[PDB]
């Protein structure tokens, strides 16, 4: 939705991917429902019958990702981030996949000296790593920044 | 070199016909009053041309004037049309400018003026070369794909434009949708161009179609290593069965990937690139699993068959040289007499006895052991290349010529004992230490050893050889200083240093401290020696020899993770050679085939797993919807101060 | 192996009978109108099969197909019963997969059609291996207590489940929840499935009846490694006696977890399972101080006496083997001249003086020495194991079998002393170096010589064994190769290579660089000599041996914290051996009892500490 950077689209991409597990681009109401049944709640059928024609523009019936791109936008919280926070993220971010990794931390410490274990490593991705995945996002690396 | 210095001298040349012509100079800044006061004139050469063989349209869109290049169409239709025509920046028309630089009202404005979408801007400024920062294609399609303009994507297929369009490299536009420094937005301009084909039969669909080396962009993003590219493309290629609770049971498309491959498959594109970022997709989603049921089941075994008789071979071939025939020394020892000892010499007519006819047998599977080598090795040096690319094939890199060089100096031997030959004793000391240490080969196969064998290497290419130097040096100067102290003195009570080449083989051992040191305690040494050696063995022992302890110590902890890395790619190496080589009666072929199971002819790996379930990140993106530590913190400060 | 290549050809061939069958083709989508189509007809195959054994509710109920799986049990109520009859999912009902997929409505549905909640899913896709993903346990109450649903959990015990229900591993609901994954989310369902018991009096109350391995919920949490529910099966079993300002005063209750036990207790179950994540459970609160507690008190003190008793042993052996009997040569010198110098021989009356009547008594302590340790050491390794978990207790490891080996050379020259065998020296020379060594068994109680001997095994099994197999490569290549250089020539003035044994032997010393090498500088040596030796001491002594320096280097940091944890368990180790094997009028029982203190008759500990 031509306003979102590099690294929320892929931090967008995999959020698409966990509700869609099929392996395609389409959120019918199947795998809404399946989601909803899975955080415990008891999905309305109508209220699974609202969501996706809510934001549904091209009126195939399934949520694809760039209605997926568009409804997040629209719901998007807020992020205020700088300009050396950005440019420090996308260099230690080797592949491009939006993520700093623990194989991409252990690249960041032996540049400056700064010998760590394997296992101070993980360390410092669990301080980080605020929801969990073993991975550290973009909007995490910038809470570890500007927190003091 | 001097391209560069050419190309300079193009960009200040034209930077001087623009100062220097009226109606480029106008068309440069905006000057819209004093367009109209050139162009009424009569002889307004309006196909003016510069350094680049440029118009007056090329600037406006150049220097982004919109509104001085209506003036200039308006005036003159003609120049939407005639490309640059100078060899830099060759077929790059008007409309090219205007969609790098991304302009919306310019692009729309040419396209009313029935400008050429199919151009081609095929000049030495745009191919993929070093040379260049960018590589955006030839066609106005491709320009417009590569800045991520999804404005101008769909108003190029709209006027018209080619969804196939092929550069002189052969790549069409998904191919340099690969190649582009930002991964992400190259995913989301992806699935729009495939939206837009749609309709291409054509008995090729639109990304199955290769470029002139034969690569899908499937296969190309795995040679250049776009790890977010390769995850999208695996949407496609799977198939999920079914979803019992936290446990999916996917199937992956084998039909690109396996190494069953009479065409050149994905396992020997990533395995022989140079690309140190393409060994990183031997550990995605379904290669992963691949290899490691192609090295457990029957990659192991058959290497470690091979193992074994190789080693049973170099220990028949030890035992040929232990056996060697000797008769005692024929003439004399009148070779004078003080410097002598050698008292047997190699035999002639060596086979007359029952236990030399043991060991006839023992040289026989010898030399048809080194024949054996250079059948299966040497018809992949003089065939596939002219030895341009056998070096480093993954980094395993020396053991092709460890195998080569000894399978010379076997057969270096059989021409010796034929002809009779006198020094057979130099073509087997090296063919027993490239012999024993090519045992090392076959360390690759335990993880034990695996590791441990690649820092071998990185030390014999790297921190041993920069040393080995700065050691000749040394001891090319202290050497030639220790001889001619020695020079004028007796050579029996201390010999170390009486021959020049003896006084560099004496120096070589000081140096490593292998030998002790040159001392008498009966007669008094020179009184230059005792300074030139306390100086000797303080830049060898105290300062060097403790500075290769401290260098190979910084590297073995930098390249620890690399290391591992290096050995999960010697075991697709391996697997690829050995399923290559050994015939089809052994090696049954990965993954399941479909013909029993209807899903046609291709052949499938189904890989079950359990996900998580991680309840905060899908509460919410649901709302969304809707109608040990303390030492850990420190070294987060240590990234804040060192980003700031 | 071959297991993994079956399984995924069932998976296929069930994606296949549901294509190739119009009922379970149209239950695996929706297609709730072509369901109408097929069960109005007379014989629609109702109880159809498939690869797994399945029906269509099946079917329905995998692919989470509430509008389907209605029509199927309204035209046919038998599908509720009737399990997959397939070796895999074998006993699976289509209760089970409502369960796991997490429904509610379609739960609720098949429990209005009296389905049954004491099925049995005893397939060999439920049992606890390495080759499944998951272990729910058999139940539809351990399904639903696995998958963290709450809802269908309080809507199974309404419904008639059974709280005690058993495995065939004979593991409850309450042990299941321990072996999960997701440690926070076990703790909130045992405080549940708890509370729904509440009349379990059973002589048995719930959290107390063990599996068939003798395990409670309390010690399944400390062989496994669940530091979090360890912590949250401490609540039980503490009092808090008094709160003085920022001072507190807890009364833990040592009955599973003292080794007082005659049964097996906790200390027994953690030091000998092989899991590297329940040592972290030696670190918690009561377990911590009480380890301290029987070390600093009685462990040693009965340490270092047994350290003084072995250390005055190896004297005494050492003194048998200097003043052993030795006579001198008897026949001639007559072996070929130049290569013998032996000059004694042993003897064989040799106690016939009265300075070797000294000696006897000093051997009948050795060799009675010997027994002892050979029936304290041999009736565990027979006994308790056929020497299936013998090798590494903790990490521990040699020492068992470095005190055997001793008390085994010992009792060999006792045999070649009687019956007056010739070589002597071979049983000895290993009964010493064997039998010092084994002095650094008793390097574990001192902090300075414990975190260190530990390192000397992490490097012998480890960072020495795999460069002692490029070394033999190595040595293998150039030995042969020096070998055959001096094969042609003079073995007196330069004799380091004269035989292929001892061309291995120089080798592999001037590989070590401790003997100095080959240098003659008044004979011509070979010309391709000084160009072999050049090419060996650069991969030697200039590469591979400050390669070790490099690796022995990178590993010692690495495994810093590591061999810290090693150490803090060889306590334990160490002090549940001391209490196990001295007598109980030495080494009192640890803790406070309760007889005369109104507590009962088990064994208190309290702690108290300033928080904060
Ligand atoms: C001599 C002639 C006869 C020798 C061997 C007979 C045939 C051996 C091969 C048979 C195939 C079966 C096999 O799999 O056998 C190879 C084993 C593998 O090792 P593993 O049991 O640890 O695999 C488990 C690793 N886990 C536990 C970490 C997961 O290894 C072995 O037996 C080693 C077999 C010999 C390999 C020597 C090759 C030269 C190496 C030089 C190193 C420098
Ligand atoms: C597929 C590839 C292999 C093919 C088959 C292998 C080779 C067999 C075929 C032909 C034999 C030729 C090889 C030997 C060449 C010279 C033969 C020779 O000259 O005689 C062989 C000697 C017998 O001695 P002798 O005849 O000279 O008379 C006695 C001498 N006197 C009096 C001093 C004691 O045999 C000895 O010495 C044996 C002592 C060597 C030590 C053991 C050998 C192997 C070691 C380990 C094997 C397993 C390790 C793990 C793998
Ligand atoms: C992998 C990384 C390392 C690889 C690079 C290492 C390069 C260095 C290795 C070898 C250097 C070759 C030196 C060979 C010299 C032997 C020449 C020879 O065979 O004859 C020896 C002669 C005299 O000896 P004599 O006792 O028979 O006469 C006694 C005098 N009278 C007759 C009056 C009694 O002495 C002479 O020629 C003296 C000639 C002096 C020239 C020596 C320097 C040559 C090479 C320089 C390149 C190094 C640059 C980087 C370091
Ligand atoms: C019949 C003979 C036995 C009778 C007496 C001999 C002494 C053994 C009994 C004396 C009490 C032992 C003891 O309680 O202390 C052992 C002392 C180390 O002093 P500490 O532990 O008290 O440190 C202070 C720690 N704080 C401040 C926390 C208290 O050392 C020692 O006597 C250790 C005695 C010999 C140990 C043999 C081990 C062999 C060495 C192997 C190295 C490889
Ligand atoms: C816990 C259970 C195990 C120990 C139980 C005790 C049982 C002891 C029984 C036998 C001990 C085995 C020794 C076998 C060979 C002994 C040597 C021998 O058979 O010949 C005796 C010699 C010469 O005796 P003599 O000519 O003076 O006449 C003797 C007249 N009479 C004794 C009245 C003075 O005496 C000598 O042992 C030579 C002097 C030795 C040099 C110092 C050795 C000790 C040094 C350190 C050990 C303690 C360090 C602790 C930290
Ligand atoms: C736990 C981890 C440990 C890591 C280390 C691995 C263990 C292996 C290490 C070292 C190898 C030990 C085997 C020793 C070889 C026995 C040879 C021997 O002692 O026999 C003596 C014979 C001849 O002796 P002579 O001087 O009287 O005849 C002179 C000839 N005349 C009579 C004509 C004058 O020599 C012969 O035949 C030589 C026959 C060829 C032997 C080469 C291969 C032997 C070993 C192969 C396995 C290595 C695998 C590495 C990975
Ligand atoms: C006469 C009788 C005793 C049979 C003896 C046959 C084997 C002892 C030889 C014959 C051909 C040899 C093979 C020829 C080619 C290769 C490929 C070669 O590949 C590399 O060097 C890859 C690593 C790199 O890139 O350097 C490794 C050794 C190997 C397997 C050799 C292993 C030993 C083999 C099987
Ligand atoms: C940076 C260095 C100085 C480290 C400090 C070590 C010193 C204590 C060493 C290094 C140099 C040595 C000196 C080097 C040269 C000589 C001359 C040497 O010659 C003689 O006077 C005797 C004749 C002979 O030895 O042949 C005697 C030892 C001596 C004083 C050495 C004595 C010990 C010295 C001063
Ligand atoms: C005539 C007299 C002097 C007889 C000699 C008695 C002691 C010197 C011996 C007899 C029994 C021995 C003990 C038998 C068993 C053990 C356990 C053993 O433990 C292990 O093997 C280590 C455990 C592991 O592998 O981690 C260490 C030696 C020790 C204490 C031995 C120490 C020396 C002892 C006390
Ligand atoms: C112990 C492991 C982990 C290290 C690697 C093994 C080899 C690299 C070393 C260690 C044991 C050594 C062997 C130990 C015993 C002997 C017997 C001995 O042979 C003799 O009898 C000749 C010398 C003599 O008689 O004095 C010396 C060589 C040899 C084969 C040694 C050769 C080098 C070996 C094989
Ligand atoms: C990896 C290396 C090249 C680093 C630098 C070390 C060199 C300076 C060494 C390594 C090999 C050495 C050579 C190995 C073999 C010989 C033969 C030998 O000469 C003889 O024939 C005997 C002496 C005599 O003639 O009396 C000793 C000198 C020489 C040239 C050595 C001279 C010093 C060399 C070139
Ligand atoms: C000059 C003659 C006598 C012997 C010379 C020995 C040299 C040429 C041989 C013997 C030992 C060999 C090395 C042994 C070990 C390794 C590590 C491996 O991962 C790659 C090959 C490599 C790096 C070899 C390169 C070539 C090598 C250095
Ligand atoms: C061949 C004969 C003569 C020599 C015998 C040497 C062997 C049996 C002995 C000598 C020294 C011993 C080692 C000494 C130190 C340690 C570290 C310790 O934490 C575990 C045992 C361990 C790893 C021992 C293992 C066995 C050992 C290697
Ligand atoms: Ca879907
Ligand atoms: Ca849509
Ligand atoms: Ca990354
Ligand atoms: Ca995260
Ligand atoms: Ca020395």
């Amino acid at each position: 939705a031509d306003q979102l950077t590099e690294e929320q689209i892929a931090e967008f991409k995999e959020a698409f991917s966990l509700f869609d597990k099929d392996g395609d681009g389409t959120i019918t109401t199947k795998e809404l429902g399946t989601v909803m049944r899975s955080l415990g709640q008891n999905p309305t059928e109508a209220e699974l019958q609202d969501m996706i024609n809510e934001v549904d523009a091209d009126g195939n019936g399934t949520i694809d990702f760039p209605e997926f791109l568009t409804m997040m936008a629209r719901k998007m919280k807020d992020t205020d981030s700088e300009e050396e926070i950005r440019e420090a993220f996308r260099v230690f971010d080797k592949d491009g996949n939006g993520y700093i990794s623990a194989a991409e931390l252990r690249h960041v410490m032996t540049n400056l000296g700064e010998k760590l274990t394997d296992e101070e490593v993980d360390e410092m991705i669990r301080e980080a790593d605020i929801d969990g995945d073993g991975q550290v996002n973009y909007e995490e690396f910038v809470q570890m920044m500007t927190a003091k | 070199e001097s391209w560069a210095q050419s190309r300079d001298e193009q960009n200040l040349l034209q930077q001087k016909r623009i100062w220097e012509s009226p109606l480029l100079l106008a068309a440069k800044d905006n000057d819209v009053q004093a367009l109209n006061k050139l162009l009424k004139y009569e002889d307004c050469k309006v196909h003016q041309r510069g350094a680049m063989g440029e118009t007056a349209l090329h600037i406006a869109a150049l220097y982004d004037n919109l509104e001085a290049a209506m003036v200039l169409m308006e005036a003159a239709p003609e120049l939407v049309f005639e490309p640059m025509t100078s060899e830099l920046y060759e077929g790059q028309t008007a409309l090219h400018i205007a969609v790098v630089n991304q302009n919306m009202n310019l692009v729309r404005a040419l396209l009313a003026r029935r400008a050429s979408v199919s151009a081609r801007a095929t000049g030495t400024a745009f191919r993929r070369s070093p040379c260049n920062l960018i590589y955006f294609g030839e066609h106005p399609l491709s320009f417009a794909a590569c800045v991520n303009s999804e404005e101008i994507v769909r108003l190029l297929i709209e006027h018209g434009a080619d969804i196939r369009a092929q550069d002189s490299l052969g790549n069409t536009v998904l191919h340099i949708l690969i190649l582009q420094p930002n991964k992400t937005f190259a995913c989301q301009m992806y699935n729009l161009l495939l939206s837009y084909d749609r309709h291409g039969d054509h008995l090729q669909p639109l990304d199955l179609v290769p470029n002139h080396q034969g690569l899908t962009p499937f296969k190309l993003a795995g040679v250049e290593g776009n790890t977010v590219m390769f995850q999208h493309l695996m949407q496609k290629r799977k198939h999920t069965q079914w979803t019992y609770g936290p446990l999916t049971s996917t199937l992956y498309d084998l039909t690109e990937i396996d190494s069953s491959g009479d065409e050149q498959s994905l396992l020997e594109l990533i395995i022989t690139t140079k690309k140190r970022e393409a060994r990183q997709i031997l550990d995605q989603t379904p290669v992963k699993e691949l290899v490691s049921l192609k090295w457990k089941r029957y990659g192991r075994p058959y290497f470690c068959m091979l193992g074994a008789i190789y080693l049973l071979y170099i220990i028949c071939f030890t035992m040929c040289c232990i056996y060697r025939p000797l008769k005692p020394r024929t003439n004399n020892r009148t070779s004078p007499r003080d410097n002598t000892l050698l008292q047997q010499k190699l035999l002639q007519e060596a086979y007359m006895t029952p236990k030399d006819d043991i060991r006839l047998v023992g040289e026989l599977v010898t030399v048809i052991g080194a024949i054996i080598i250079l059948l299966v090795e040497v018809p992949d040096i003089f065939r596939m290349g002219v030895t341009r690319f056998f070096g480093q094939t993954i980094l395993g890199g020396p053991f092709h010529v460890l195998i080569i060089t000894y399978a010379f100096m076997v057969l270096v031997t059989m021409v010796m004992r034929l002809i009779s030959a006198s020094g057979e004793v130099v073509p087997m000391s090296f063919a027993l230490v490239l012999g024993w240490c090519n045992v090392m080969y076959f360390a690759r196969g335990f993880q034990m050893l695996g590791p441990f064998t690649i820092m071998i290497q990185k030390m014999i290419f790297g921190d041993l050889m920069r040393f080995c130097w700065l050691m000749a040096v040394v001891i090319l100067g202290f050497a030639s200083a220790f001889y001619i102290i020695f020079q004028t003195e007796d050579p029996e009570e201390l010999g170390h240093f009486y021959d020049y080449p003896m006084a560099l083989f004496s120096t070589f051992e000081l140096f490593l401290t292998i030998i002790d040191g040159p001392a008498n305690y009966n007669v008094d040494l020179p009184f230059m020696y005792s300074i030139t050696y306390a100086a000797f063995a303080i830049i060898a022992t105290l300062l060097m020899l403790n500075l290769l302890i401290a260098m190979m110590g910084d590297t073995h902890w930098r390249v620890a993770h690399e290391r591992d890395e290096l050995w999960r790619a010697q075991i697709v190496a391996t697997t690829v050679m050995l399923e290559r080589k050994l015939p089809r009666c052994l090696w049954p072929r990965s993954g399941i085939c479909g013909r029993e199971y209807g899903l046609g002819d291709r052949w499938f790996l189904r890989v079950e797993d359990r996900q998580d379930l991680n309840r905060q990140r899908i509460q919410r993106y649901a709302q969304a919807f809707h109608t040990s530590t303390s030492r850990s913190s420190a070294n987060w400060e240590r990234l804040r101060q060192g980003t700031l």
